């Protein structure tokens, strides 16, 4: 009764996310040129969402069976690509915002700091930075049983030892380096970009460039909101079940499934939003 | 009253010329053509995409053979392309990037370059010093140069912005003859296949036939109603088609110099940038501002196909002297080759 | 346009010598350079090849991993590092320039050459005849054979003819088959299709004497033929 | 394939790389289109034989401007004005002191009316829909004493205001601003300057930086 | 001026006295040139894969 509707909606959003990201990848590969610095970044978002959408049937079947007949053959890789997606998406949203800010506030140096070669260099650097966390996850993976249900899940490989302090330090470090430094950098860069756009004369008029500035501000605000409101309760939930203790409470699991649903719906909405709102795909599609 | 008398004499003699050429047309080309088989659809797919330009391409020219062609653009580069292997042989730098004409010498030894700098440049492609070096810096035109077709290795004809055409000498740099009589600004030039005469188009909607050895206009006709910016001869030398900024292409002969046939359609309201024939003369190829190219039956005045595929307005197209393929340049920094 | 040689001389076996060539009078950066030896009693054979911008480096089978070729485009010079020289490396070293595009004439200039004395498959080209009698004003047609077809799918035949006057560097005459080099008088009619190729002189002259070599440029190494001297 | 063909392909790739590294600096090499009426102070603005486009290269705070003076091109402007699509701005140098005298040799048309017609032609072009204009109104020193005696009634029989310097400058400002038929995507910059006045390179730097802010908003997909 | 009008009137007089024969014969021999060279034109009839070296 209850799980019938939510699994159907999950499958529907999985299908529409797959088809939207597939068409975005197809048009960016064979119909829209890739020379602009933002094109490789939206390509990175498309690739990361396409790599993470594959784990949605795994999440659905582990929600159904409360276990998995998968072994260590692929739970390790589907838990490595989770952190791979997380770091790639966060650092691409950070680096694209830094690119926009260095375009606005330093436009004389933006011609030197916005080359496609340097954009590719930054892309490879952040790919390597996410791959470091990915390989750390793939070498610290494993599964174990729990002595109430005898079901298995794949998580960080750390048995009962003195590694609890290391796990807390790593969790607080990834929380800081995910939602303090990148979010603060994005907010500061966007606020400085908008405050610089206040003083220009081609965007601070009265007829239509004022509402062009208004829709630019609305665009960056809705992008930051869609990122933050969808990715943050994940961080509250895992940080709350890090510092103290939180067992498998009845309200804990349902909130976990709701948070996972939001954290997949954002990656599903990203191709549609970045296709109907980036104005380059709008200009090309007409 | 002498000026008024001269104007009246010129008007009545021009009326006599118009009456003579009206009575000279006993029949039209449509009622002779309407009993022959039509040409089928020219499904000419693209073959070579000569990528490499970083700016707007205005001019191209083939050689006496295929496999070699030159191109000019506002990036300051005069690129010579290997047509079959898609390679580029030379990348000639330009002192002035404002270029709208280029040509390839029949001997294959020289290339032309000119534009808003009002100076024609002749470069030596074959030199013991291994490079492309400028040889003669032809100056003497007060307007922008627009077409620089080569007569031979030593004679060059320049269509310029001073409403006059000039024939130069490479070894001296001086104009041997000056072709005066165009009232409007001139942006067209094409030489005869037998290398005896040439035609040029101007803003006054008049194409004038000139002679190289003595230098005066032998014949002219005004059938267009806008600026003419594309001219080329029929392969026999006894006809020439005219391209204009009027969304029409008009065919004139060298024997009567009248309106043989017009090539206009209602769906096209954009100007023509370049006009070229095939080596048989059955197909007429015309550039357009409709971001594509259209081929025309020179006899039935029918559209035989569309060479669509350019991302911007085309500006230059030339057909090889063996009729092999056409290379249409365009404003999108591309040069597609169609077979 | 002339090439100036440097280095060379007497060297002990197993030693090394920094062989160099200083180019002048032409754009060195656009020319793919070579090195071609000539023994004191034998003919020519290709040694090394550096391309434009040092993007492609080739050697022969006998100098593979033994010689090092290098160029200095800003300094306008060409080097050759010779390691572990033996008595089979005693020859006369020539520097050859070439550009490869459509219609270009590779091997179009040869240096004066420098001497090196040391104390004590491949498409081979064979010149069957050697030291033919000749008279001025006559017409002689010398020929050389190949072990493989020298016509690819692009349609052109790759034969390189060189005339070496006594006391003079080899001079290019026929860079490709039925093509005449610049500065060569219009009486050398090179021809030949398939396997056998030949050179024809319409009217012999006193300065036309010397030794002729045919060289193929289809694969590597760029091995030469034997000698075809002219005796008056 | 053949070693000749492989070396030709390598040469083509090398000159492709050279052409790319020579054309990548053309984005940094920002370009300006300077044009205007004759003897309108255009010769004294460039201080801050081809008989064609005069090429002047100058830089300010590492931006590498280029000015294309087309004062020697007497041909039909309609057939070569399309060569300036990629220009970032138009510098329009006209003189305020050329309002009362019409030609100083004949009596058929005022210089200010011809300047207004030229500005209307160059602003309403279909090639310059999104090309900002840096209007310059120079030689204000000669306009100071030329306004106390001769009013604006010689040039405009519709002024009906005050014969003073500031109101005349504001009215010429209003005339030049109303010549824009689309103020949404087009923004016109006007600067008051003299023949011996500084702060013109700063004005053109501000103009070019604003236009490249617009461009960097455009390629990122926001404006 | 008057000199330009003079130059125009003798130029148009020189262009007036020219031989003009029928346009129909010009159309006929243009058609003859088109039909006599239709075989030697790759743009009219596409050459097969053995020919047409743009492949
Ligand atoms: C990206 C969103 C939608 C999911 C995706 N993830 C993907 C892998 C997953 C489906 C899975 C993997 C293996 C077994 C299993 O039952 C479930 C399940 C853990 C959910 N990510 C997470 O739950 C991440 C989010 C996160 C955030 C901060 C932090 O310190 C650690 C973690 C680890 N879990």
């Amino acid at each position: 009764a209850i799980p019938v509707i939510i699994t159907a909606v999950y499958s529907v959003v999985f299908v529409v996310g797959l088809v939207g990201n597939s068409l975005v990848m197809f048009v960016i590969i064979r119909y829209t040129k890739m020379k602009t610095a933002t094109n490789i970044y939206i390509f990175n978002l498309a690739l990361a969402d396409a790599l993470v959408t594959t784990t949605m049937p795994f999440q659905s079947t582990v929600y159904l069976m409360n276990s998995w007949p998968f072994g260590d053959v692929l739970c390790k890789i589907v838990i490595s690509i989770d952190y791979y997606n997380m770091f790639t998406s966060i650092f691409t949203l950070t680096m694209m915002s830094v690119d926009r800010y260095i375009a606005v506030c330093h436009p004389v140096k933006a011609l030197d700091f916005r080359t496609p070669l340097k954009a590719k260099i930054i892309n490879i650097c952040i790919w390597l930075l996410s791959s470091s966390v990915g390989i750390s996850a793939i070498v610290l993976g494993g599964t174990k049983v729990r002595e109430d249900v005898d079901v298995i899940e794949c998580s960080l490989q750390f048995p009962d030892d003195d590694y609890s302090w290391w796990d807390l330090f790593m969790k607080i470090c990834v929380f800081i380096f995910a939602f303090v430094i990148p979010v603060l950098i994005i907010i500061v860069c966007y606020t400085l970009m908008i405050l610089r756009l206040k003083s220009v004369r081609l965007l601070s008029g009265s007829r239509e460039k004022d509402r062009n500035l208004r829709r630019i501000t609305r665009l960056v605000l809705v992008v930051v909101a869609v990122f933050v409101v969808c990715w943050t309760p994940i961080h509250i939930f895992i940080l709350v079940e890090a510092l103290g203790s939180t067992s498998h409470s009845t309200a804990a699991l349902s909130s976990y499934y709701f948070c996972i649903a939001l954290g997949y719906t954002n990656s599903s909405l990203n191709p549609i939003l970045y296709a109907f709102l980036d104005e380059n795909f709008k200009r090309c599609f007409r | 009253s002498e000026l008024d008398q001269l104007r009246q004499e010129a008007e009545q003699l021009k009326n006599q010329i118009r009456d003579a050429r009206k009575a000279c047309a006993d029949a039209t080309l449509s009622q002779i053509t309407n009993n022959i088989d039509p040409v089928g659809r020219i499904q000419m797919r693209t073959r070579r995409t000569l990528r490499g330009h970083l700016a707007k391409i205005y001019a191209m020219h083939w050689g006496t053979d295929s496999r070699l062609l030159v191109s000019a653009s506002q990036d300051g580069k005069l690129i010579i392309w290997d047509s079959y292997t898609t390679n580029k042989v030379h990348a000639i730098p330009l002192r002035s990037s404002w270029v709208m004409t280029c040509a390839y010498a029949p001997s294959g030894n020289y290339v032309a370059c000119g534009g808003l700098d009002n100076i024609c440049s002749i470069y030596n492609l074959k030199t013991r010093e291994g490079n492309v070096r400028v040889s003669r810096e032809l100056a003497g035109h007060t307007g922008y140069l627009s077409c620089c077709r080569f007569l031979d290795d030593n004679q060059i004809v320049t269509s310029s912005g001073d409403t006059t055409c000039a024939l130069w000498d490479i070894e001296t740099g001086q104009q041997t003859t000056t072709f005066t009589g165009h009232t409007g600004d001139v942006m067209s030039l094409s030489l005869a296949p037998d290398t005896r005469l040439f035609v040029s188009g101007a803003c006054d909607a008049s194409a004038k036939l000139w002679d190289v050895r003595e230098g005066m206009c032998r014949q002219t006709f005004t059938g267009h109603e806008s600026d003419i910016n594309a001219i080329c001869f029929f392969p026999n030398g006894n006809a020439f088609a005219t391209g204009s900024d009027d969304a029409t292409c008009r065919l004139f002969d060298l024997r009567a110099d009248q309106e043989l046939m017009t090539y206009s359609h209602d769906n096209i309201i954009c100007g023509i940038t370049s006009v070229s024939f095939s080596k048989s003369g059955r197909l007429l190829l015309a550039g357009y501002d409709d971001f594509n190219c259209n081929v025309w039956d020179a006899l039935k005045a029918d559209r035989a196909g569309v060479l669509a595929g350019h991302d911007n307005r085309v500006s230059c197209l030339g057909v090889t002297d063996d009729g092999m393929a056409v290379a249409t340049g365009s404003w999108d920094s591309f040069l597609k080759i169609w077979n | 346009v002339q090439l100036v040689e440097s280095g060379g001389g007497l060297v002990q076996p197993g030693g090394s010598r920094k062989l160099s060539c200083s180019a002048s009078g032409f754009a060195f950066s656009s020319f793919g350079m070579h090195w071609v030896r000539q023994a004191p009693e034998k003919g020519l054979e290709w040694v090394a090849y550096i391309s434009s911008g040092s993007g492609t480096i080739y050697y022969a089978d006998t100098v593979k991993g033994r010689f090092t070729i290098s160029r200095d485009d800003p300094k306008n010079t060409l080097f050759l590092q010779m390691t572990s020289l033996r008595s089979e490396d005693t020859a006369m070293y020539y520097c050859v320039r070439s550009i490869y595009y459509y219609g270009s004439s590779p091997f179009d200039f040869w240096g004066q050459g420098t001497t090196l004395t040391v104390s004590s498959s491949d498409i081979v080209m064979t010149q069957a005849t050697s030291s033919v009698p000749v008279t001025p004003g006559e017409s002689v047609s010398i020929s050389c054979r190949s072990s493989k077809s020298l016509l690819h799918s692009n349609g052109n035949t790759y034969l390189y003819w060189f005339l070496q006057r006594p006391g003079q560097s080899p001079q290019l005459l026929i860079y490709r088959m039925s093509n005449l080099a610049s500065g060569v008088p219009d009486r050398f009619s090179g021809s030949g299709s398939g396997t056998a190729f030949t050179l024809t002189i319409s009217r012999l002259e006193a300065e036309d004497v010397g030794v002729y070599y045919c060289m193929q440029h289809l694969e590597y190494p760029l091995t030469f033929g034997a000698g075809t001297k002219l005796e008056l | 394939l053949s070693a000749e063909d492989k070396a030709a392909v390598e040469r083509s790739k090398m000159i492709d790389r050279n052409l790319r590294e020579d054309g990548e600096k053309a984005a940094r090499e920002v370009k300006l289109l300077l044009l205007g009426a004759g003897e309108s102070g255009k010769s004294t603005i460039v201080k801050q034989k081809t008989t064609g486009i005069v090429e002047t290269h100058f830089t300010f705070k590492d931006l590498h401007f280029k000015m294309f003076d087309v004062g020697g091109q007497r041909s039909e402007r309609k057939k070569w004005i399309h060569c300036f699509e990629g220009v970032t701005a138009i510098i329009f140098c006209v003189a305020l002191s050329d309002y009362d005298l019409v030609l100083a040799e004949d009596e058929e048309m005022n210089r200010m009316h011809e300047s207004m017609k030229l500005f209307d032609s160059i602003c309403n072009n279909k090639w310059f829909t999104d090309t900002s204009i840096i209007l310059f109104l120079n030689k204000k020193d000669l306009f100071e004493e030329k306004i106390k005696k001769s009013p604006l009634t010689i040039c405009y029989p519709e002024y009906a205001g005050s014969n003073t310097y500031e109101e005349a400058a504001a009215y010429i400002q209003c005339q030049f601003e109303d010549l824009n038929k689309r103020k949404d995507t087009k923004e016109i910059y006007t600067h008051f300057t003299c023949a011996t006045d500084t702060k013109n390179v700063q004005f053109v730097f501000d103009a070019v930086t604003d236009v490249i802010i617009k461009n960097n908003l455009k390629d990122c997909g926001l404006f | 001026s008057i000199a330009q009008a003079r130059k125009l009137v003798e130029q148009l007089k020189m262009e007036a006295n020219i031989d003009r024969i029928k346009v129909s014969k010009a159309a006929a021999d243009l058609m003859a040139y088109c039909e006599a060279h239709a075989k030697e034109d790759p743009l009219l009839t596409p050459v097969p894969a053995s020919e047409n070296p743009f492949r």
